[PDB]
RNA sequence: CCCCGCGGACGCUACGCCGCGACGAGUAGGAGGGCCGCUGCGGUGAGCCUUGAAGCCUAGGGCGCGGGCCCGGGUGGAGC
RNA sequence: GAGUGGACGGGAGCGGCGG
RNA sequence: CCCGUCGCCGCGCUCUCCCCCCUC
């Protein structure tokens, strides 16, 4: 009936120049563009929702093509609403520039 | 990183005999015990003249 | 002989409990006498000086007889007089801290070291904070914690320091032993200041970080651990 | 038990106890040394060996 | 002595299995079956064997006699418990407790009992 | 045996007490409260029956074990924290007070606007945002899901039934009891069914919430809708 | 099912992939078997970034858990019946299995007198 | 003088087991450990094997930091 | 098993439970 | 012997008697 969820995009690895840590994500939440405002989606639930060719099981409904890896918002990265994200595997190089959910799930609010 | 040296680190002694004779080895495990559970320094000093090499067991004479 | 026993080892045990409570009153009542000692050695020093600005004269405190010295180099391309005297400091890793009793032969090993470490005055705050998060004993050569009294007391409580009170007292003020309650103390291991630093390679005075901070040593150690 | 010398019994072709006792030698009493039995054995079996080239 | 003759067995035995980083020792006597001083069943005066009875039914409680030790033939008392699980277990605490035969064994040879006795119930499909 | 006295030590801060050890020694009176110097049968007997049968048998409750595995798993250390789940302490967030318009962020309702009546025994909160505006009845959520609004309804003078506790609203499901080895189906009783008791909770708890969202104008056409991110709109951006 | 461990504890893997020779991507004639480089100017020797990792004592695996199968056991290679005893004390914590060389009419016995025993056996049905 | 209970986990290959603390770059070079590997001999495994040895092949299952090893499938046909 | 001391063997006493 | 909810540390109540306020 609605989105229900911020859209977000996966920007890249927590990196140096030369190095990267696969281990935990930056995301670019839409609509937040100062550090003081990424207070509100910390610890928020993040997933990285994706299709394949072979059926999964679904919680609640029947096997379909979708597949989900989750995460969670850990902490504000950089002055510009920038956010990391350790996801349970780390995401695929792919999804780089594609959307990543919040979820709004444990809220404070 | 510590601005330390590591070439004494490893103490060398014996800690048991290099021999394989099983009565000195028995022995040995009396006196490991006895050193450990006393206070005698005296089973300490012979604990440790029993992992010694012959070179360092000298024979001593009857004078 | 089984009753016997028993009224024995009973009576040993109340003995021990009287004694452990002995203990306990007599650590309470000394950290008790510390605060109203050092809240006179604080208000001595301001009331020496209001009434110096009343006459109009000039009080000039003591010089501090107590410095927290902390190495702000690494272990890489030091030279051997400088190498040495930091042995000597007990500063062996980056971010070390120690405590460095004030006279002038220590001044003098303090300025050969002097691009290498950061130094000042603690204040008493700084030494409670410290040795409560970050006091470690050497105990038979080994870092031991000091999450009881009696680790103190059984390697200090010769010279009369028998609890953390009674340590940070003798760090505090100097006093007859400090040698002995400071090489207790193992080298302070602090972290990375939190929100950086100035710039490690020039003088404090210069806008680094090198060098004696009077004071400014404090909010070095808030920001370390 | 070193000192101590027990009483073997010998036994008959029939394969039961004949009556008749031999003092246990002071042979079987001696120190037992595998670490000198290895050494006589590993240098005693060179011997009997044929070169080869 | 058990000592001595435990420094020339210790490893070098025909009951010795060195294999897969494990260590053991197949001697009749040995409660374990584990290459020890304490479970070793040749070396001792005294011994603890529990095996399973010839016919499949039962245990067979085997305890080294004090006299004949260099007798090899004599040197065992083999006796056979067939009861219930509860009261074989009670024979061979009661062997070993109130004998004060081997004390250290109690357990070992206890909880062997119950694993022989379990593998003689019939198995689960 | 006295009866049991409170504290007499008020608490300002949780681990510390009002007042000292002296100061609690007098309010004890322990000046004169000075104390000076000065079972479960295993066996029962029970007569066995049967002439020169012996009289009785000392039988023995709890009998020793008749097998011991292989080995054993030594026991643990104590631990002197980790209370059970059932006797841990409960929190709510103070924008959570009963009466306050909630919205759901998970399971089937998803989005909806419901009414806090009151947190569980669990911590559980119940809500029903009235059956007749969005089909949400009597049911429990958590509010680490839910956002809380900040428009409220005046609940108080309203009667909870006193049955509606936790084990009340807990699962019910029985499958396999009987059946072990699964070649016919047990889809059976698979549809879960409201209870009449639960229609009578419903109606006896709508009756008396619905007079108060009527009492203020378009509340019960905000309960009918559902809550959505448009995508102007932003969380953070957002008070609710 | 089949017969638990007495304990199961979580196995973590420092690496999980295998330590290749350097350059033995490059060749037939050279195994993928470690083997320490040692040229004087070999890069991975030097250990740059991005090259081949060198096998040292830091990947050790954890002592509880060293050598632990992933059903929880570890493994104790048996030829017949007689071998096979020596785990009746070890059921919980030690399962067998049978060498290659066995025949088929005799690991149906070592089959057999495991399941009697309760002992697990990693190849159970392996000649049949 | 324990006994309504007759009972009470594991352990200690002492070359074993357990605890605590600090430490970990490396060419030439040295030392130790190797239940790493090859071949043959003395012992030992009442070892394995024509109901299938060696060898070889394998998108098979695993173990070990590693050297390597074990097991499944196939081929093979006499030793390991 | 029970140890930062216990044992006997008589002096004269207390503290508490058995008129 | 259903089971070491145990040590150090910080506290509460009872083996004293009165009241006071909610609540059965
Ligand atoms: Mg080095
Ligand atoms: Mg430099
Ligand atoms: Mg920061
Ligand atoms: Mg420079
Ligand atoms: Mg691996
Ligand atoms: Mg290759
Ligand atoms: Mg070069
Ligand atoms: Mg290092
Ligand atoms: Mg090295």
């Amino acid at each position: 009936s609605g989105r229900l969820w911020s859209k977000a995009i996966f920007a890249g690895y927590k990196r140096g120049l030369r190095n990267q840590r696969e281990h935990t994500a930056l995301l670019k939440i839409e609509g937040v563009y100062a550090r003081d405002e990424t207070e509100f989606y910390l610890g928020k639930r993040c997933a990285y929702v994706y299709k394949a060719k072979n059926n999964t099981v679904t919680p609640g409904g029947k096997p379909n093509k979708t597949r989900v890896i989750w995460g969670k918002v850990t902490r504000a990265h950089g002055n510009s609403g920038m956010v990391r994200a350790k996801f349970r595997s780390n995401l695929p190089a792919k999804a780089i520039g594609h959307r990543i959910r919040v979820m709004l799930y444990p809220s404070r609010i | 990183g510590v601005d330390i040296r590591h070439n004494k680190d490893r103490k060398v002694r014996r800690k048991e005999p290099k021999s394989q004779d099983i009565y000195l080895r028995l022995l040995v495990k009396l006196y490991r015990f006895l050193a450990r559970r006393t206070n005698s320094t005296f089973n300490q000093v012979v604990l440790k003249r029993l992992f010694m090499s012959r070179t360092n067991r000298p024979p001593l004479s009857l004078s | 002989n089984f009753a016997e026993l028993k009224i024995k080892r009973l009576r040993k045990k109340f003995a021990q409990k009287m004694l452990r409570k002995a203990r306990r009153k007599l650590i309470y009542e000394k950290a008790k006498h510390y605060h109203k000692e050092y809240r006179q050695m604080y208000r001595t020093e301001i009331r020496m000086a209001r009434m110096a600005r009343k006459a109009g004269n000039f009080y000039v405190p003591a010089e501090p007889k107590l410095a927290f010295v902390i190495r702000i180099r690494g272990i890489n391309g030091v030279s051997p007089k400088v190498r040495k005297v930091l042995q000597l400091l007990r500063l062996r890793q980056i971010f070390n801290g120690t405590f460095v009793k004030l006279n002038k032969a220590s001044i003098n090993m303090l300025r050969i070291v002097e691009p290498y470490i950061a130094w000042g005055y603690p204040n008493l705050k700084s030494v409670n904070e410290l040795i409560y998060k970050r006091g470690y004993g050497k105990i038979n050569k080994k870092r031991i914690a000091l999450t009881d009294n009696a680790l103190i007391a059984r390697s200090l409580g010769k010279y009369g320091i028998i609890c953390m009170e009674d340590l940070i007292h003798e760090i505090y003020t100097v006093g007859k032993r400090f040698k002995e309650a400071n090489n207790f103390l193992w080298p302070f291991k602090l972290s990375s200041p939190r929100g950086g630093m100035k710039k490690k390679t020039t003088h404090f005075v210069e806008g680094g970080d090198a060098g004696n901070r009077e004071d400014q040593i404090n909010r070095l150690i808030r920001r370390m651990n | 038990m070193a000192c101590a010398r027990p009483l073997i019994s010998v036994y008959s072709e029939k394969g039961e106890s004949s009556g008749k006792n031999v003092t246990l030698p002071a042979v079987f009493k001696a120190p037992i040394r595998p670490d000198i039995v290895n050494f006589v054995h590993t240098n005693l079996r060179k011997n009997n060996r044929q070169p080869y080239a | 002595s058990a000592h001595l003759q435990w420094m020339v067995v210790r490893n070098c035995s025909s009951f010795l299995i060195k294999r897969n980083k494990q260590t053991y020792s197949t001697e009749p006597n040995n409660l374990k079956a584990r290459n020890s001083f304490r479970y070793n069943g040749l070396i001792h005066r005294k011994t603890v064997g529990v095996e399973p009875a010839a016919d499949g039914k039962g245990v067979v409680v085997v305890i080294k006699r004090r006299s004949g030790q260099r007798k090899p033939a004599t040197s065992y008392v083999r006796t056979t418990i067939n009861k219930n699980a509860r009261a074989t277990l009670s024979s061979i605490r009661h062997m070993i407790r109130k004998n004060k035969y081997r004390p250290d064994l109690r357990m070992a040879a206890i909880r062997r009992a119950s694993a022989i006795l379990r593998s003689q119930k019939p198995v689960m499909v | 045996k006295g009866k049991p006295h409170c504290s007499r030590n008020p608490v300002l801060v949780r681990g510390i007490g009002r007042y000292s050890r002296s100061a609690m020694y007098s309010r004890k009176a322990m000046y004169k409260r000075k104390y000076s110097a000065a079972k479960v049968l295993a066996t029962v007997t029970k007569p066995v029956g049967g002439d020169k049968n012996g009289g009785t048998r000392v039988v023995k409750l709890r009998k020793m074990p008749r097998y011991y595995p292989t080995e054993d798993v030594p026991r643990k250390l104590l631990s002197h924290g980790k209370k059970p789940f059932s006797q841990h302490v409960r929190k709510l967030r103070a924008s959570i007070t009963p009466g306050t318009i909630l919205i759901i962020l998970t399971g089937r309702h998803r989005g909806k606007r419901v009414v806090f009546l009151k947190q569980l025994a669990s911590g559980l909160l119940l809500v029903t945002g009235p059956l007749v505006l969005n089909r949400v009845p009597l049911r429990r959520t958590h509010q680490k899901f839910v956002i809380a609004t900040s428009t409220k309804i005046d609940i108080s003078n309203v009667k909870i039934p006193k049955h509606l506790t936790d084990a009340y609203f807990k699962k019910k499901k029985l499958r396999k009891p009987r059946h072990q080895e699964g070649e016919i189906f047990d889809t059976e009783k698979e549809k879960y069914e409201i209870t009449e008791q639960r229609k009578i909770d419903q109606k006896a708890v709508d009756s008396q919430i619905l007079p108060k969202i009527k009492a203020i104008p378009q509340l019960q056409g905000y309960l009918r809708s559902v809550f959505a991110l448009t995508n102007g709109i932003y969380p953070h951006k957002l008070v609710f | 099912a089949a017969l638990r461990p007495l304990v199961k504890p979580k196995i973590v893997k420092k690496r999980t992939k295998k330590f290749i020779r350097h350059q033995s991507d490059r060749y037939v004639k050279i195994k993928r078997n470690w083997r320490k480089p040692r040229g004087i100017d070999n890069r991975v020797r030097r250990r740059f970034k991005g090259q081949i990792l060198m096998p040292n004592i830091g990947y050790g695996s954890n002592k509880k858990t060293k050598h632990m199968l992933p059903s929880g056991f570890r493994k104790f290679l048996v030829h017949n019946v007689k071998e096979l005893e020596v785990l009746l004390m070890c059921n919980k914590s030690y399962c067998a299995e049978i060498a290659h060389n066995v025949s088929s009419k005799n690991r149906k016995a070592i089959v057999e007198r495991a399941a009697q025993l309760a002992i697990r056996v990693t190849n159970p049905n392996a000649r049949l």
